[PDB]
RNA sequence: CUCCUGCUUAUGC
RNA sequence: AGCAGUAGCAAGGAG
């Protein structure tokens, strides 16, 4: 007898039998080795889609520059994807777009955007993902790379007194005018660097391999920018964020289910006696190699035509930094002999000298990228990689979906980052061929390539949008990640309640039927118990922590009031996922047990749930033996100074401590201010006030010298 | 007498040579980017390193002088609780945690704990005194709304709360004087008669003030009535294919 | 306030990165501020329509949804790390004091008599016989002396790789020679195999009930109010009464205990080779017992990164004759005789060297989370039914409802086996377990493309007249990621048989 | 191919 | 050998 797990779909829908076809349960694919070939494939594949050879020599950069707009060599293979944008075509689509809703659309959205730019502090730049620090040329978090950048500013020329967005951006543009920039290398020496190398270094974007992406056979290279591009990209993402929040044919901020009900219900009431509707799920392929930032310079030059003078020049810089970006090419490759015994390492620097030690595919990809190579990097001027403008290309999708050609046959739909759903209304099937080929015509002219392999359509709603397969009546949910249930791992108290918070937030947002919640709650309970070696008292487990609990169980009177971390049973349920375990169990505890556990005089916690099991695990051992020990001394000094500033201002972690004078001067003026206020209504004694005054004056002469 | 201690600490930290180039060179806001110097990348496997931590014999950093006052070096059969390897901080085992939880001293602090967490004990008191009924088994579904989800009686909008905690706890560097003060300053006259003498720290006080004054408004799928009292009962009352509600009062 | 810092190099940089019909940014800004559209836009649009040559492909007239190309090559071997169907265990009552894995190993050294575990130095088949014989004797006298640390000999220096690594020389000294040590690089890819025929018997065995009872370590049930919780509780209890007794439960308990033990041994002792049993724990006639399926040997894992792929040497216990097609990677010896009461059958010891990883230890060791997606799915079915009838019919619905699975081998057209709905979850938990084992790139791409063909079959079920733009490149993308995964080739074959069964009613397919 | 070098006690309702 | 898949791991150093 054979067996087939797919036969349930003979008498079901694709809204129940679609979670069976996700392998979201097993190990994700990781990358191994270098990520150079992926960068060569992305950059060389970008130049292959440029459809031109029109090169322009450069005076700033020592490398040639190829244009990407209005220079087309029309091949016969037009079904192959192109990377060429006609600017008058897309500006005609912009003028056709603003004539659909309102008159002062871009002025209103731009005045809201500039209304939110001027009330922004640059510490929002520290609330981001990992960035590229060019001081040691590594990948660092945002606060560390920003602090090394400000360290380079205050070390190079003068100090920094900005504390705003615009003065920090003007500080970076001031750094572009400096003839020499001094910073620190590693044991903390001070080095210097010129002017053109600072231009080559400020526009350097690091590429690596995307780890943990479910759904691809071949891997892909993701890119992380530096620090001098991030605030301008924040400006453009706020402008396009307000444009996408104001429009009604987009789904990025999120409801994504009501909009499709309003356009399916609304556009089915716009039919004649013979017309009908066919929807098509598409998937735009090669989306990160066909969006050139020069069209962003044209449209962002068109939106801010009447906004201000600051915004008109402030929203025209991040495309100019995207038109000349460098690409880190990984770290090279490895060679070996015939016996496969000795294996040398060739980095990305000496790849030009060691050119004759490569394969056929490496030389085919390398000879098509050679007249654009720097020593370490590559010069890309038409790509838009991952980790960049996402709310701006969706506006181009809305510009494609609002085309008006003058019958009564047209289209509408919904747009995402690279997923569109298109609704077509026409009368006959060759007219359907005319309208669909007009949609591929307008997308092909504007610069959006639909994939012909991953696209289909039907007459009623049986479409696909962001992995939610919508049938004729019902809605399937997003198959959520199973590892998100247990990712706290910090405490015996902030694991089970955090897991109940994850079950609650996955219950409200997604479907997450109750037996799945009780099963996931009980499995996360078992992984908590197996992780922290704590078992129930009636079990037969005998380890080094259940001997004490089994020995001292006779002192506890009420046995079901003990914590789960101390050998108790389960009392939380689905209707108690907002109440923690301790607060639920404190109505039944013994007074010796409750007064014993919750004692703040404990050797573990001393030096959001109740802190009574909160301990700190020990640190590593190889963190003080490498060459980066003095950096741990620097974070030690940072925590000392932060403990000092916490010791001066008794309420500093609640409000954002703005100010632009100094830290120690507000400390000294604060101790003098509270010394006078607590002096005249308080102290009154000559030796204490004269002694504190003597320590402030001696500390001021010590600090100033 | 605390200003003499702060004078000894501030005079102590200016004695260092390379630390004088740290302060009085930056800005007040740079304290925020002085707070974060997390040189680790992401801590991408927290539970994995936690299970690797709990598998050893002494994973915990514990204080010495508190645990030596009442603790015992070894338990009644070979259970190790102590080390002599290294600030004076001693590694330890979680058997000392459960041994402290079963064979340790006790300090009566039920009033403080039952006064810090008044919102969550209010959630338990409102949860225990409700009644349910039968189910319905019907199709249900509605759009997403922005709902204040806590039964507060003040209803501030996340702007008078930070400013309120500035003008109650520590007024020496609080805020510029706005027009949002007056009746909330009568509320300051009410609040200073409460938080004047307590053993509660000002961070814990600023924590517990912000949970009785802030209606937590989120963007959630709601259906039926939009009363806030049944908004912690949101995930329990109905899902997508089922619904249960018979609440009389 | 409204003044941006007009620098010198940036104003030379912005004017350089303009489009080609423009000179400076000033001319482009004055043209974009004075732009009005025209009706030559439709001339370029239709001029783009004419030079296209693109037609859509219907399905009611050109139903070219052909079956997929399964490779007609050598059969794919059994590539799972342990043994599923050919396993044999020795049982003993479990002692509560003797609970560490080395103490279980010692108590099974006196329990399962290794003095009768004599091996001949000539195996039945395989590659290396003397190294596994000396390694098995060395670990047998190692367990005999009650210490789990293999002394360094040439057998362990050959099997678990010590010194088998290339000399990574940086580009600081290279000492070039004329036409000597001519070095380069070369990649190959992955080898292609054929359809596995052994997968059906392990599927049908994996959902068959085993008399040892509960295998999986679940936890206690919380107390219940008069709410819907009873319902959820009821569902859990009923589903638990199906999944504790199957053999997939035994394999999951095997991976949890064995791989958790190897995981803690990989943390506590790098650089030292340990001896770890391969065992379970289950209730036999109420008595809590533990099993013993094999002997695993670590390979001095220095796990620096998430990768590393350390070497595990596995000695397994079997009681069936081997097969050079299925058991291709094994090195089957003969062990002896076992009395099996219903007379005294044979005993075959298997040998296999393999590798694990640190990133495939947390997803294998923590694989108790395969009861979300099966319970998730079953509750979606039941809640759709009660959502369509508006009446509390759940307990009688889990008994009076069929589910079509498992067509026979000689015929397929409308010859299906309808089972009960409460049994169905058995089969469901099986596939979720396999999704943890055979997860590769090929299973990911194959699951995307099979979601596409599921959308086509749903378009067939309601007669919606779907269409496609390019069928050649579609099958050039699906057939690319079907190379050597046994689960991918198997589910491709069952997708073709799904098209054969669905062809008898709806007309969009072939034979 | 030849030769020199290491500590970390792990307990599934 | 082996894991694995478009490239790495399978201790390091010297001759």
């Amino acid at each position: 007898m054979e067996i087939n797990p797919y036969l349930l779909m003979l008498n079901n829908d694709i809204t129940s039998m679609i979670s069976l076809t996700y392998p979201y349960t097993g190990a994700p694919p990781m990358s191994h080795g270098t990520s150079t070939k992926y960068s060569m494939e992305t950059v060389s594949r970008t130049y292959s889609y440029s459809r031109t050879k029109k090169e322009v020599p450069s005076g700033i950069f020592p490398i040639e520059r190829r244009k990407f707009c209005n220079t087309i060599e029309d091949k016969e293979n037009l079904e192959k994807p192109n990377g060429n944008v006609d600017i008058n075509f897309m500006l005609s689509l912009a003028e056709m777009l603003e004539e659909k809703m309102g008159k002062g659309f871009f002025k209103f959205c731009a005045n809201e955007a500039e209304a939110e730019i001027l009330k922004m502090h640059f510490s929002k730049l520290t609330e981001g993902r990992q960035t590229y620090d060019w001081t040691s040329e590594r990948n660092m978090p945002a606060a560390t790379a920003l602090q090394l950048t400000v360290d380079a500013i205050q070390e190079t020329q003068g100090t920094f007194k900005g504390t705003t967005m615009v003065e920090y951006c003007n500080k970076i543009l001031e750094m572009m005018d400096w003839p020499e920039v001094k910073f620190k290398k590693v044991t903390l020496m001070i080095t210097k660097i010129g002017r053109e190398e600072f231009i080559k270094r400020i526009c350097t974007i690091n590429t690596m391999a995307k780890d943990g992406e479910r759904g691809k056979y071949k891997r892909r290279a993701i890119a992380t920018p530096g620090m001098g591009i991030r605030p301008f990209s924040k400006i453009v993402e706020t402008l396009a964020q307000k444009i996408c929040e104001r429009l009604a044919e987009s789904g990025l901020p999120v409801e994504k289910k009501a909009k499709l009900k309003t356009t399916v219900s609304s556009t089915n009431s716009k039919l004649q006696e013979g017309q009908f509707m066919v929807n098509i799920t598409g998937d735009n392929s090669k989306w990160n190699e066909c969006q050139q930032p020069e069209a962003y310079l044209a449209m962002l030059a068109y939106i801010t035509k009447d906004s201000s003078n600051l915004m008109k020049d402030l929203c025209s810089v991040a495309p100019t930094l995207f038109c000349n970006k460098y690409v880190k090419m990984g770290q090279g490759f490895r060679a070996k002999n015939k016996r496969k015994t000795k294996e040398i390492v060739i980095p990305a620097k000496k790849m030009k000298e060691r050119k004759e030690l490569m394969n056929a595919e490496w030389r085919d990809l390398f000879e098509t990228i050679e007249p654009y190579m720097d020593g370490e990097c590559c010069f890309l001027g038409g790509g838009m990689l991952m980790g960049m403008f996402n709310m701006l290309s969706t506006v181009f999708g809305v510009m494609t979906l609002n085309y008006r050609e003058e019958r009564n046959c047209y289209w509408t739909g919904l747009q995402s980052s690279d997923d569109f759903v298109l609704f077509c209304i026409s009368r006959t099937w060759p007219e359907m061929e005319m309208t669909i080929l007009k949609f591929i015509a307008v997308c092909k002219l504007m610069g959006i390539n639909m994939s012909l392999e991953k696209s289909y359509g039907c007459l009623p709603e049986l479409f696909e949008f962001t992995s939610m397969f919508f049938s004729g009546d019902f809605v399937s949910n997003i198959a959520l990640e199973l590892p998100a249930f247990t990712t706290a791992g910090m405490n015996e108290g902030t694991d089970f309640t955090a897991a109940m918070s994850v079950i609650r937030t996955n219950m409200i947002n997604n479907g997450l039927s109750p037996g799945t919640a009780l099963m996931a709650l009980r499995i996360c309970l078992q992984e908590f118990r197996a992780t922290y070696r704590v078992h129930p008292y009636d079990s037969g487990v005998k380890n080094h922590r259940m001997k004490i609990i089994r020995k001292f169980i006779e002192t506890i009177e009420n046995k079901d009031g003990l914590l789960i971390s101390d050998g108790g049973k389960l009392m939380n349920n689905i209707s108690s996922l907002h109440i923690p375990e301790e607060i639920l169990k404190e109505d039944l505890m013994d007074p010796s047990y409750r007064n014993r556990v919750f004692n703040p005089r404990n050797p573990f916690t001393q030096f959001a749930v109740v802190s009574t099991h909160s301990f700190r695990t020990r640190s590593n051992r190889t963190l003080l033996n490498t060459d980066m020990r003095a950096m741990a001394l620097e974070e030690k000094r940072y925590q000392v100074v932060c403990n000092m500033y916490r010791s001066v201002f008794e309420s500093a972690d609640v409000n954002t401590p703005i100010g632009s004078m100094s830290m120690g001067e507000a400390i000294e003026a604060k101790i003098l201010d509270r010394a006078r206020t607590q002096f005249e209504n308080g102290i009154i004694g000559g030796e204490e006030y004269s002694e504190i005054k003597r320590l402030i004056e001696d500390a001021k002469r010590q600090r100033l010298s | 007498s605390l200003l003499l201690t702060l004078a000894k600490e501030y005079a102590n930290l200016t004695k260092d040579k390379k630390s004088c180039k740290l302060l009085s060179q930056g800005t007040v806001s740079s304290y925020t980017t002085f707070k974060k110097w997390t040189t680790s990348r992401k801590e991408k496997n927290p539970s994995l390193r936690m299970r690797w931590a709990m598998g050893s014999k002494f994973p915990i950093m514990a204080n010495r002088e508190i645990l030596e006052e009442a603790g015992i070096p070894e338990q009644w059969e070979g259970i190790d609780l102590w080390s002599k390897k290294d600030l004076g901080m001693v590694l330890a085992s979680p058997a000392a945690i459960t041994y402290w939880n079963f064979c340790g001293p006790g300090v009566d602090n039920s009033s403080v704990i039952k006064d810090v967490y008044k919102a969550k004990f209010m959630k338990k008191e409102r949860w225990r005194e409700t009644l349910w009924g039968p189910m319905n088994f019907e199709l249900v579904g509605k759009q997403r709304r922005v709902v204040e989800t806590q039964p507060v009686e003040i209803k501030l909008n996340q702007k008078e709360i930070k400013e309120l905690t500035m003008w109650v706890l520590f007024e020496d560097e609080a805020n510029l004087a706005s027009k949002f003060i007056q009746e909330n300053f009568s509320l300051v006259l009410s609040l200073r008669e409460l938080y004047k003498g307590k053993a509660v720290n000002k961070d814990v006080a600023a924590f517990m003030i912000a949970h009785q004054f802030s209606p937590e408004k989120r963007f959630l799928p709601t259906f039926g009535p939009i009363r806030p009292e049944r908004m912690e009962l949101l995930h329990c009352l109905g899902g997508d294919f089922w619904k249960i509600e018979a609440v009389t009062a | 306030e409204l003044e941006m810092y007009k620098s010198k190099l940036f104003i030379a940089m912005r004017d350089e990165s303009v489009p080609l019909p423009y000179i400076n940014y000033e001319h482009l800004r004055t043209r974009c501020e004075t732009f009005k559209r025209n009706q030559a836009e439709c001339e370029a649009k239709v001029a783009d329509v004419a030079s296209r040559l693109k037609i859509k492909l219907e399905h009611l007239e050109e139903n070219k949804l052909r079956p997929l190309e399964i490779p007609k090559e050598k059969e794919a071997p059994y590539t799972h790390k342990f043994l599923m169907k050919d396993a044999w265990f020795f049982a003993k009552p479990h002692d509560s004091e003797r609970a560490q894995p080395q103490q279980i190993l010692y108590d099974f050294f006196e329990a399962a008599n290794m003095g009768f575990m004599t091996t001949s130095p000539k195996p039945i088949f395989g590659k290396q016989g003397l190294m596994y014989h000396s390694l098995w004797g060395q670990t047998k006298r190692a367990i005999k002396d009650k210490r789990n640390e293999l002394e360094p000999s040439e057998q362990r220096d050959f099997l678990c790789g010590i010194g088998r690594a290339s000399k990574k020389i940086q580009e600081d000294k290279w000492q070039e020679s004329r036409e000597e040590e001519f070095k380069q690089e070369e990649t190959k890819g992955a080898a292609k195999r054929g359809f596995p025929t052994w997968f059906n018997e392990e599927w049908l065995w994996a959902m068959r009930d085993s008399k040892i009872g509960d295998w999986i370590p679940m936890a206690e049930m919380p107390p219940c109010k008069n709410e819907m919780e009873d319902y959820a509780k009821k569902m859990c209890e009923e589903l638990e009464s199906k999944i504790q007794g199957t053999n997939c439960a035994r394999e999951m308990s095997k991976l949890i205990h064995t791989i958790g033990s190897l995981h803690t041994e990989c943390r506590n002792f790098p650089g030292k080779v340990k001896i770890v049993p391969i065992y379970c724990r289950g209730t036999l006639r109420g008595e809590s017992t533990d099993c013993l399926f094999g002997i695993a040997i670590k390979g001095k894992s220095h796990l620096n990164k998430d990768d590393g792929m350390y070497t595990v040497v596995t000695f397994e216990f079997s009681t069936e004759e081997p097969n050079p097609s299925k058991h291709e990677k094994y090195t089957v010896f003969e062990a002896g005789t076992v009395p099996v009461e219903a007379k005294e059958k044979k005993l075959f010891l298997y040998c296999r060297t393999t590798g694990m990883s640190k990133l495939k230890n947390d997803w294998f060791s923590k694989c108790r989370r395969c009861l979300i997606p099966t319970m998730e799915t079953v509750e979606q079915i039941v809640l759709k039914e009660c959502a369509l009838k508006e009446e509390n019919r759940v307990s009688e619905m889990l008994e009076n409802k069929r589910a079509w699975i498992a067509h026979e081998n000689g015929e397929n057209l409308t010859r299906l086996v309808s089972t009960k709905l409460k049994d169905l979850c058995r089969m469901l938990i099986v596939t979720q377990f396999y999704y943890c084992i055979y997860n590769d790139n090929q299973l990911e791409g194959f699951c995307n493309e099979q979601k596409k063909f599921l959308m086509f079959l749903q378009a067939d079920k309601d007669s919606k007249s779907a269409f496609t733009f390019n069928q050649k490149g579609l099958y050039e993308k699906i057939e690319e990621c079907i190379v050597s995964n046994p689960l991918c080739i198997f589910l491709a074959d069952r997708l073709n048989k799904l098209f054969l069964v669905a062809k008898s009613n709806g007309a969009k397919y072939f034979e």
